[PDB]
């Protein structure tokens, strides 16, 4: 997308999304992170929209694929659940790509910097999702350390209720629970995020409060799920 | 169970 | 896809299906196609649920995007709306050569002829809801042709509550109402065919019966909406 | 209107 200028990539991003073209819109957001330029808040939710719908379509075929294979447990349906599992790890080393060259080393506020750690979190889940035996190991340790540090910087630098620090614990502990083996953990890590930002809701705006009540409502359906 | 739906901008 | 098996593309695109991954399954079909060999009655349903699915979702983003660009009368969103546009015409162009190398000269049984035929028509409609001018004259003529010969032979092979002769109808209806601008035709045709299938449903078994009342709901809808 | 769905097999 060398050719186009990062504006109309944007733009192009953003009409993409309306259309429901998700390939079209990651193919736009790459091109517009490889201008080089740190991206604004408004940009990184394009990039991350884009890039989770494309994964998200995969991961569903994958696991179709997958619970057909395991019933059958010819080659057609082992070769093409790996043949879709190709693409998804491309798709997730692309991600992990971009975050690595170079949005990650640039953002140096927090807002930036958890956000796209809480997304290097997330591809190597999805990587772990579909790793078997000491691969796995190496996957899950590297999503376990990007989300790590994100907790990190999230519970010194933002209030109890930002989304962006909810979101992060709410997929935290969906990695605890259904990649690390660790449901107490989960639990646990759910159960002390909702209770932090009940508490601090009393500081917010209307707007705000629907923000974080909505994510809020997502832990308290895991917690339900998993209790 | 349910992670961030993050499908809608 | 001149490597794989013709049985294993066949598989591979019934999984494809499964996984709601219709890019994959018409690439699959049209390999399939390229073996040279005539299709079954599932393989015809497998070719077109593969590209009616692809090039849904194309017509659909294009008519999000003409939408757009019909409101803001810079260049992003025509030219946008362009690029889809020649990637649904793309698709349109590789359906319409199958069709023609050599799907529809082999085709002898009305069922598969039908079939051909009512696809040939909904193809050329596609590419005629895009055209513009004097190219759109030429485009709406193929469809009416291939649409008219296909209900030529239906009439004379077919009973009248036989489903692919209710859904050629149906579409060439549909042809009427919205690319020819003869909505008069449009009512009369669904009307006549509505009623002709009425006094044929005696004659079905419990399934087929379901089978054919199922598309003469499709024609009352559109009768409904138009009148 | 409405054309043959034609999205399920
Ligand atoms: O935008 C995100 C997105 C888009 C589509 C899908 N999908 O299921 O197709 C999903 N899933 C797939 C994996 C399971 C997960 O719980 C959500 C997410
Ligand atoms: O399988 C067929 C299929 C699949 C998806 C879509 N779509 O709207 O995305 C559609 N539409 C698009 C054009 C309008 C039409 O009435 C139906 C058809």
């Amino acid at each position: 997308m060398g050719s186009m200028e990062r504006a109309s990539l944007i733009q192009k991003a953003k009409l993409a999304e309306q259309a429901e073209r998700y390939e079209d819109m990651a193919a736009f957001m790459k091109g517009a992170v490889e201008k080089g330029e740190e991206l604004s808040c408004e940009e990184r939710n394009l990039l991350s929209v884009a890039y989770k719908n494309v994964v998200g379509g995969q991961r569903a075929a994958w696991r179709v694929l997958s619970s057909i294979e395991q019933k059958s447990n010819g080659p057609e349906v082992r070769e093409y659940r790996e043949k879709v599992e190709t693409e998804l790890q491309g798709v997730c080393d692309t991600v992990l790509g971009l975050l690595d060259s170079h949005l990650i080393k640039e953002a140096g506020d927090a807002e930036s910097r958890v956000f796209y750690l809480k997304m290097k979190g997330d591809y190597y889940r999805y990587l772990a999702e579909v790793a078997t035996g000491d691969d796995k190991k190496r996957i899950i340790d590297s999503a376990r350390s990007a989300y790590q540090e994100a907790m990190d910087i999230s519970k010194k630098e933002m209030p109890p209720t930002n989304p962006i620090r909810l979101g992060l614990a709410l997929n935290f502990s969906v990695f605890h629970y259904e990649i690390a083996n660790s449901p107490e953990e989960a639990i646990s890590l759910a159960k002390t995020t909702f209770d932090e930002a009940m508490a601090d809701l009393h500081t917010l705006s209307e707007d705000s409060y629907k923000d974080s009540t909505l994510i809020m409502q997502l832990l308290r359906d895991n917690l339900t799920l998993w209790t | 169970a349910g992670s961030i739906p993050g499908r809608r901008s």
